[PDB]
């Protein structure tokens, strides 16, 4: 978040927690009441065959 | 007595545009990002429906 003087005054870490994911997805530091789709859960591979 | 049949709703289909185009591919995803919001806008339109 850049303020009027071009100084970064805040930030969202888009992988910190589920609310931060919503803020990042909506490109906003404020999230209104509701349900939002932000990501896709995926199981990762553990072996190489 | 007559019967009048009307549809009310569609199946609530939702498509993950990234998984559809670039499933399990980092190299493809990086190229997909060069198209900006095209992928996000499609997800938004389906959500709206
Ligand atoms: C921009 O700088 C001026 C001082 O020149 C200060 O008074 C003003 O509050 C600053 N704006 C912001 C958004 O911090």
């Amino acid at each position: 978040k850049y303020n009027e003087n071009g100084t970064i005054t805040d930030a969202v870490d888009c992988a910190l927690d589920p609310l931060s994911e919503t803020k990042c997805t909506l490109k906003s530091f404020t999230v209104e009441k509701g349900i939002y789709q932000t990501s896709n859960f995926r199981v990762q591979p553990t072996e190489s065959i | 007595v007559t019967t009048e049949i009307l549809p009310v709703s569609m199946t609530k289909t939702s498509v993950d545009c990234t998984m559809y185009i670039c499933g399990d591919s980092t190299e493809c995803s990086n190229l997909l990002l060069q198209y900006g919001s095209f992928c996000t806008q499609l997800n938004r339109a389906l959500t709206g429906i």
